[PDB]
C-alpha cells in the first residue's frame, strides 16, 4: 500500500495555496513525493489525485509526460549527463564511455547495488562550460574522462 | 458565407469550420482527429487544404480546414498538388509505425484509417525501419485494447474525458511513445465507454462481445431498430450473421441519440443469442411437451380459448404497440391488463399526464443539451436513462460554450472554449437516495428519501411562485440551499426539470410538475423530461388497461379461466408466490414470449415470440416519440424447424382462428391501421415509418451491403441447394442486397451507413444534410402529442417528512446500468460486469444491528427470507435500506416498499 | 517582500502584486509560451492553437502575458533612463542591447552584452578569441539549436 506522510501533504497543500486551481500543484506534488522517496510509486498517483481533486489519469499523464518525474525505481544517485549539441562538440562521448566503463551499466539502467542510475538529459544551460553533468543537486562542468572516477567517489 | 473550393462557388454556414462545411457539401477531405460532436483540436494534421488570400493568389498557404473558419469569400483548394502531397505524407507518417494487422484486426473493413490510406492514394511503403510497439491493457469485458494500432489522434481522451465526463482514460507518455488508456489494468468505469469502438478511427478500442463471434461489416445483415433496453429510444443498427445477433452499432438520429449509445444498449443484446429461447410452439400434455407447428398451435389454442368462459390478457412494457394492441383485441378492451403493478402504473399515468397535458414542452434527447439549468428530482438517470445523463453533461458545459461565444471564439474551437470556461458550468441540482454518477458536475446533490426529495421540489416550486403549496418544517440550511436552487432556476433562460417513475414516488413526479409549472408561470422557456422504465412503458401507458394486481385477482377468484401473458415474466411487477398461485390455479396459461421465463413451467401453451431482432413493430419512448423497429433477420432461414413469429402475428392469427376457425397471418401495416383506428391517441404511429409499399425509385431498401458474401455456401452444410430468399411482406426492407442504401435516397430509415470510400462509422457524414446535424430528409420518428395549450394545476398533496420507525425499513432503490433491465441481465456478458448484490445500510443502522461491511443479513419479504451481504452506504439516510432493483430476486416493484425482519443471517 | 516592494500596497500606490517561482520538471516544450501556460496549470505541456492569444485568454482563461527573462530585465533600464536613451543605444533597427556570445571549441566561450548590429565575426574574433589551436572554423548556429 501507499500513504502520504504529514510533511508531504502539508507541502502539497501549501503549494495549492499558490494557485487559483488545485490542479496547478500536480507537478510540484509529484516532485515533493519524488524528493521524499526517490521516485513516484504507483499508489502515489492515486494519493496525489485524491489530495488535489483531479483524476488519477491526469496525474499519471503529467507524471509520464515529464522526464524528471521518475515512475520507475532509481538508485541512490541519479547521474544525468548532458548529451546535447554543445556538449557533443565538447565531447560528451568520452564522459559517457567513462561512466559506462566505471558503472558497468547502460544508460537508463541502475547498478546492482543501487548506487547510481545513468541517464542522458537535455541541455543543462551550461554550454559555455561543457561537457556538463548534473548529479542529484550539483552540476559539474569542464568534465574530462579521466576525472569521472574521482567525481563519482564522493557520492557514496 | 461564400467559399470558393477549386474554382467552384458554394454557400456555407459562416459559423462552421472549413472541414465540416466542405464535408457537408460532399467534398472529400481526409481527417482523423476531428469529430462533429467533439469539436476541432488540430492534432492529426490530416485535413490540410491550401487557402489563398484572394481570387488572384497563386502561392497560397497550407491550413487545417478543421481549424479554419468558413468565413465569407474564402478561397481554398482541396485537390491542389501540395495539399494532396501533404495529406499523403501525413498518412505515410501514420503508416510508419502501424502494425501489419488488418487480417487479424476487428476494425478491418470498418476502419477509418484504411479508408483514409486509400483515399489519399498512399499505397507504396518506403519506410524501412523498426515500428514502435506497445503492450495492451485489459479494459474489462466490453472493450478490447490494442495500442499498436494507435495513430495518436486524441479522439478517445477527448470523448471520454471532455465529452463523456469519464476520469479513468488518459494520454500518458511523450514524443512518439504516447499511450492511451487507463493508468492500470481494470474495467473502464464510464457508462458510455462503448462509444470508443466508433470514436476510435483505428482498431485500438474494439467491441469484445463482437470479437468473440466476429464477422466483417460486409457480411452483416443490418436493420434499423430501436434499443429495447430502456425508455430513451436510441436508434441502433443490429447486425446479424448466421442466424445470431452479432453486433449493435449506433444508428444516427440527429433528433435523439446522434452519435452515442450507452453500454447497456450496446452490449446487452446477448439475450437474443441464448440457446434456451423458445423456437417452436410447445404444448404440455401431462408431463410431456409436444412441439407443434404454427397452424396446429393456433387451432389448439383457439379451441381451448373458445371453450373458456373468460380469457384475460396481460401485456408488458417490453412488447411493442402492435403486440399489446393485438392482445387487447384478442381478449377485449375490458379484459386487457397492463402487466405492471398499480403503483408503477399510477406513476406512469401521472408522468404521461404531465408530459401531454402539462403545457410544457418535453425536449428530445439532443435538445436537452441546449438548456441552461438542470434540476433532477429522484431519477438516478445514469443507471436508468444514461443517454439523458450524457446530454445533461453537454447542457452543463453550455456555460463554458456561452462564455467563449461572448469572446468571439468559434463554437468548434473546443480547446479554447474549455480554456475560457475553466470550471464554470451551468447549474445542476440532482436529488437521489444516495450518490449519483452526476455528482462530479452537479452544483448540488441532495441525498434524501423520496418524501424529502418531493418536499424539496415542492419547496422550490413555492419559492419560485407563491401560488404553489408551501412546505412546513424546512431547516434553515436546507432553506438556504433551496434559495440557491431558486436563484439558479429563476435566472436561467432555459431551465429543465428531469424526473421519472424510477424513484418509486408519485410525489416526486408531482413536485417536478409543480417546479415546471412555477417556472412556466414566470415566463421561462422551461422543459420537462420524464424517464420511464422499459422500451414501451409510455406506449403501454397510452394504450392503458388494468393493473397486474387486478388480473391476479381475476385469476384467483376464478372469474378468468384463461390467461394470455405477452412478454411478461410477471415476477418483476408482482410477488412471485402470488403469481405462481394464480397461474397454477388458472386452467389455461398461454405465454407468448421470446425468453425462457419462470412462468413457462405453469404454461399450458408457450408461443415462441420473436425478439426485436426477429420482429417488426413500434415503441414509444420517454418523450412520446413513436419509433418503428424493423426485423433484422428471418429466424427460419438457417433453421427450418424454427417457428418464431411476431407477437402481434401470433395474437392476430389466434384472434382469427378464434372467430372464424381460419388462421390469418396478417401484415404489419394492417395492424398499424387497426391501432390508429381503434386508439386515436396512438394515431401518430402511422407516420413513424412508411408502409411496406414504399420504394426508392421502384426498389426496396437493402438490409445488407452490396458485397455480402457466402451466398452460395452459408447454408451449404445443410443443403447444397440454395433456399428461397426470405420474403419480407411486413416492411419496406428486403432480406438481400437487392435494394437501395444510397445516402441521397429520400428516406429516413437507414439500416447502416456506407458510402464508396467511407466504410467506417464516418460514413454517416454522407447521410446527413450537414455533418453533425439532422439526418437528410429528416430524422425517423414522430412525436405522438404536441405541447398542450393550457397546463395542469398545482399538486397540493405535499408529503410529510420521512420518519424512521423501528422494525420497518423503507426500501431505497439502487439501479444499476448492468443488471436492472431484465433482458440485459439475461445477456451472458453482463454476468462478468454486474456487481454482486449488496444490501446498502447506513452506518448508524448497521451499528444498531451490529452488522459490519460484508456480513450476510437475511430479510423477509412476502414470506421469503433472502440473504445478501451488507455494503455500508454513508449517503443513505437512516431508516432506509438500499436494494439493487431488478437483480436476482429483487423486483423493481419493491422500490418504496417497506421491509420487515431484517436480521443477521 | 520584506522591503515592501512586493505584496499588498506596493510603495503606497495601492497596487497588489504577488510573485511566485514555479520550478519545472524538465521538458523542452515547456518553453513554448502556450505550452508554458499549460504546464503552469499542471497539465501535459501541449501547446495551444492561436487565436485566441494568451493576451485574451491565457492562464486559467484570464489575460496572461509571457515574457523572457532578458526582456523583463530590459524593462527597468527603459523605465529608469527613459525612452530616447534606449533608442540611442545603437544606430540600428533593433533597439537596445542583447546578451550575445559564442560557445563551442573557441578560446573564450562566454556571454557578453553587446548592442544590436554587432557582427558575429566581431564577437568571435574579439570576445570569444576565435577558434582554438589546430581547429578550422566550419559553421555556426546564430541562435541555439533551433
Ligand atoms: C519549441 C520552443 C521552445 C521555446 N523555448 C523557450 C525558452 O526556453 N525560453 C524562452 O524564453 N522562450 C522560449 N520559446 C519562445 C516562446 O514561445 C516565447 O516567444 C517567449 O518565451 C516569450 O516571448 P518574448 O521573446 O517576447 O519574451 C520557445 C519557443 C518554441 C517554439
Ligand atoms: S486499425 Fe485499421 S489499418 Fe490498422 S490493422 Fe486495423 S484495419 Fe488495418
Ligand atoms: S486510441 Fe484511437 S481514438 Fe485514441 S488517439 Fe489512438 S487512434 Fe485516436
Ligand atoms: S440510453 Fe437506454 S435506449 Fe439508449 S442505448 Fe442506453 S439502454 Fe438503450
Ligand atoms: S549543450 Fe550541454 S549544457 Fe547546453
Ligand atoms: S482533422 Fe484537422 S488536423 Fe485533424
Ligand atoms: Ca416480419
Amino acid at each position: 500500500a501507499f500513504e502520504l506522510s504529514a510533511a508531504e501533504r502539508e507541502a502539497i497543500e501549501h503549494e495549492m495555496h499558490h494557485y487559483e486551481d488545485p490542479r496547478a500543484a500536480s507537478i510540484e506534488a509529484l516532485k515533493i513525493v519524488q524528493k521524499q522517496r526517490g521516485w513516484v510509486p504507483d499508489g502515489a498517483i492515486h494519493a496525489i489525485a485524491d489530495v488535489l481533486g483531479i483524476p488519477a489519469s491526469d496525474v499519471e499523464g503529467v507524471a509520464t509526460f515529464y522526464s524528471q518525474i521518475f515512475r520507475q525505481p532509481v538508485g541512490r544517485h541519479v547521474i544525468r549527463y548532458c548529451d546535447s549539441v554543445v556538449c557533443h562538440i565538447n565531447g560528451y562521448q568520452g564522459i559517457q564511455a567513462a561512466l559506462e566503463k566505471k558503472l558497468n551499466i547502460k544508460p537508463g539502467q541502475t547498478t546492482f547495488d543501487g548506487r547510481f542510475t545513468l541517464l542522458p538529459t537535455c541541455c543543462l544551460g551550461n554550454c559555455d562550460k561543457g561537457p556538463n553533468m548534473m548529479i542529484d543537486e550539483d552540476t559539474h562542468a569542464h568534465l574530462t574522462p579521466e576525472a569521472i572516477p574521482e567525481l563519482l567517489e564522493r557520492y557514496k | 458565407a461564400t467559399i470558393h473550393v477549386d474554382g467552384k462557388e458554394y454557400e456555407v454556414n459562416g459559423a462552421d469550420n472549413l472541414l465540416e462545411a466542405c464535408l457537408s457539401l460532399g467534398l472529400d477531405i481526409p481527417y482523423f482527429c476531428w469529430h462533429p460532436a467533439l469539436g476541432s483540436v488540430g492534432a492529426c494534421r490530416q485535413c490540410a487544404v491550401k487557402q489563398y488570400q484572394n481570387a488572384e493568389d497563386t502561392r497560397g498557404r497550407l491550413v487545417m480546414s478543421c481549424m479554419t473558419p468558413a468565413s465569407d469569400g474564402t478561397f481554398i483548394s482541396i485537390d491542389d498538388e501540395e495539399a494532396k502531397q501533404f495529406r499523403e505524407s501525413v498518412v505515410e507518417w501514420l503508416m510508419t509505425n502501424h502494425p501489419h494487422d488488418c487480417p487479424v484486426c476487428e476494425e478491418g473493413g470498418n476502419c477509418h484509417l484504411q479508408d483514409m490510406t486509400v483515399m489519399t492514394g498512399h499505397s507504396f511503403r518506403r519506410y524501412r525501419f523498426t515500428k514502435r510497439t506497445h503492450r495492451n491493457q485489459d479494459l474489462g469485458p466490453f472493450i478490447s485494447h490494442e495500442m499498436n494500432r494507435c495513430i495518436a489522434c486524441y479522439r478517445c481522451v477527448r470523448y471520454y474525458k471532455d465529452y463523456a465526463g469519464g476520469t479513468d482514460l488518459g494520454v500518458y507518455g511523450a514524443h512518439d511513445n504516447v499511450y492511451f488508456g487507463r493508468p492500470e489494468d481494470g474495467t473502464l468505469e464510464s457508462e458510455f465507454s462503448g462509444n470508443l469502438v466508433e470514436i476510435c478511427p483505428t482498431g485500438v478500442f474494439t467491441d469484445k462481445t463482437h470479437s468473440e463471434r466476429y464477422n466483417r461489416k460486409w457480411d452483416m445483415q443490418f436493420a434499423p431498430s430501436i434499443c429495447q433496453q430502456c425508455s430513451i429510444g436510441c436508434n441502433i443498427s443490429p447486425g446479424e450473421r448466421y442466424g445470431e445477433l452479432r453486433r449493435i452499432e449506433n444508428r444516427y438520429n440527429g433528433t435523439v441519440n446522434h452519435y452515442f449509445l450507452c453500454d447497456r444498449g450496446r452490449f446487452g443484446y446477448g439475450y437474443v443469442n441464448l440457446k434456451d429461447r423458445p423456437r417452436q410452439p410447445v404444448q404440455r400434455r401431462g408431463d410431456d411437451f409436444i412441439t407443434l407447428n404454427a397452424e396446429q398451435a393456433m387451432q389448439g389454442a383457439a379451441d381451448i380459448l373458445r371453450q373458456s368462459k373468460k380469457v384475460i390478457g396481460i401485456g408488458s412494457p417490453r412488447a411493442s404497440v402492435e403486440s399489446n394492441f393485438a392482445l387487447r383485441e384478442l381478449v377485449g378492451e375490458e379484459n386487457f391488463y397492463t402487466g405492471i403493478a398499480h403503483g408503477e402504473q399510477e406513476r406512469l399515468q401521472l408522468a404521461l399526464k404531465v408530459l401531454r397535458e402539462g403545457g410544457i414542452y418535453t425536449p428530445a434527447l439532443r435538445e436537452i443539451e441546449s438548456y441552461d439549468a438542470v434540476l433532477v428530482l429522484g431519477e438516478d438517470v445514469t443507471q436508468t436513462g444514461a443517454r439523458v445523463a450524457l446530454a445533461v453533461r453537454q447542457a452543463v458545459k453550455g456555460k463554458a460554450r456561452e462564455m467563449a461565444a461572448a469572446q468571439k471564439v468559434a463554437d468548434w474551437q473546443i480547446a479554447a472554449i474549455l480554456n475560457i470556461g475553466q470550471r464554470a458550468k451551468h447549474p445542476l441540482f440532482v436529488t437521489n437516495v444516495d450518490d449519483t454518477r452526476l455528482d462530479d458536475i452537479a452544483a448540488w446533490t441532495y441525498r434524501a428519501p423520496v418524501e424529502d426529495q418531493a418536499r424539496l421540489g415542492f419547496a422550490i416550486a413555492h419559492a419560485l411562485d407563491n401560488s404553489a403549496p408551501a412546505v412546513d418544517g424546512i431547516e434553515p440550511e436546507l432553506q438556504s440551499k433551496i434559495d440557491v436552487i431558486v436563484q439558479a432556476l429563476a435566472g436561467a433562460k432555459k431551465p429543465l426539470i428531469i424526473s421519472g417513475t424510477n424513484a418509486g414516488s408519485l410525489e416526486v413526479i408531482q413536485a417536478a410538475a409543480n417546479v415546471a409549472k412555477a417556472l412556466k408561470g414566470r415566463g421561462a422557456d422551461v422543459g420537462i423530461t420524464m424517464i420511464a422504465r422499459s422500451v414501451n412503458s409510455m406506449g403501454l401507458g397510452i394504450m392503458g388497461g388494468g393493473s397486474l394486481e387486478e388480473a391476479l385477482t381475476e385469476l384467483e377468484t376464478g372469474r378468468a379461466d384463461a390467461v394470455v401473458v405477452l412478454e411478461n415474466d410477471l415476477h418483476r411487477h408482482a410477488s412471485a408466490t402470488r403469481v405462481n398461485a394464480a397461474l397454477a390455479k388458472a386452467p389455461l396459461v398461454m405465454v407468448v414470449d421470446h425468453q425462457r421465463t419462470a412462468i413457462m413451467e405453469n404454461a399450458h401453451l408457450v408461443l415462441s415470440a420473436a425478439s426485436f431482432a426477429e420482429s417488426d413493430g413500434t415503441v414509444i419512448n420517454n418523450e412520446g416519440r413513436a419509433q418503428r423497429f424493423f426485423q433484422v433477420y428471418d429466424p427460419a432461414y438457417y433453421d427450418s424447424k424454427t417457428v418464431m413469429l411476431e407477437s402481434w402475428r401470433w395474437l392476430h392469427s389466434l384472434h382469427s382462428t378464434l372467430l372464424s376457425r381460419e388462421v390469418d397471418w396478417t401484415q404489419l401495416d394492417h395492424v398499424i391501421d387497426a391501432v390508429v383506428a381503434k386508439i386515436p391517441e396512438l394515431a401518430g404511429i402511422k407516420d413513424a415509418a412508411p408502409d411496406a409499399t414504399f420504394r426508392i425509385r421502384g426498389q426496396k431498401l437493402a438490409r445488407e451491403p452490396h458485397r455480402y458474401s457466402g451466398r452460395t455456401a452459408m447454408r451449404a452444410n445443410i443443403s447444397v441447394h440454395e433456399p428461397r430468399q426470405p420474403q419480407d411482406i411486413d416492411t419496406m426492407f428486403t432480406f438481400s442486397m437487392e435494394g437501395n442504401n444510397q445516402p441521397t435516397a429520400h428516406r429516413s430509415q437507414v439500416p447502416f451507413a456506407w458510402a464508396p470510400g467511407w466504410n467506417s462509422p464516418q460514413a454517416w457524414n454522407k447521410f446527413q444534410d450537414e455533418v453533425g446535424g439532422k439526418l437528410r430528409f429528416g430524422d425517423p420518428g414522430v412525436r405522438l402529442f404536441e405541447t398542450s395549450e393550457n397546463g395542469l394545476d398545482y399538486f397540493t398533496s405535499v408529503p410529510a417528512r420521512f420518519q424512521p420507525q423501528d422494525g420497518k425499513w423503507r426500501i431505497a432503490p439502487y439501479y444499476h446500468l448492468f443488471g436492472s433491465d431484465e433482458l440485459s441481465q439475461r445477456a451472458p456478458v453482463f454476468q462478468s460486469r454486474m456487481p454482486q448484490p449488496y444490501i446498502k445500510l447506513n452506518p448508524a443502522d448497521a451499528a444498531k444491528l451490529g452488522v459490519n461491511a460484508g456480513t450476510r443479513v437475511s430479510f423477509s419479504y412476502d414470506g421469503n427470507t433472502v440473504t445478501l451481504p451488507v455494503e455500508i452506504a454513508e449517503g443513505l439516510t437512516a431508516g432506509q435500506v438500499g436494494l439493487p432493483m431488478g437483480m436476482s430476486g429483487i423486483a423493481p416493484v419493491l422500490a418504496g416498499a417497506h421491509l420487515e425482519d431484517l436480521k443477521e443471517a | 517582500t520584506e522591503a515592501g516592494l512586493l505584496g499588498k500596497n506596493i510603495m503606497g500606490t495601492g497596487f497588489d502584486f504577488e510573485l511566485f517561482v514555479h520550478t519545472g520538471a524538465g521538458r523542452y516544450i515547456c518553453g513554448e509560451e502556450t505550452a508554458l501556460i499549460n504546464s503552469l496549470e499542471g497539465r501535459r505541456a501541449n501547446p495551444r492553437s492561436k487565436p485566441p492569444f494568451p493576451a485574451t485568454s491565457g492562464a486559467w482563461g484570464k489575460p496572461t502575458c509571457v515574457n523572457n527573462v532578458e526582456t523583463l530585465c530590459n524593462v527597468p533600464a527603459i523605465l529608469a533612463n527613459g525612452v530616447e536613451w534606449y533608442q540611442n543605444i545603437s544606430k540600428s533597427k533593433d533597439a537596445g542591447t542583447k546578451l550575445m556570445g559564442f560557445s563551442g571549441r573557441v578560446k573564450n566561450p562566454g556571454l557578453w552584452e553587446l548592442p544590436f548590429g554587432t557582427t558575429a565575426r566581431e564577437i568571435l574574433e574579439d570576445y570569444a578569441g576565435g577558434m582554438r589551436d589546430g581547429l578550422k572554423f566550419k559553421a555556426w548556429q546564430p541562435g541555439g539549436a533551433g
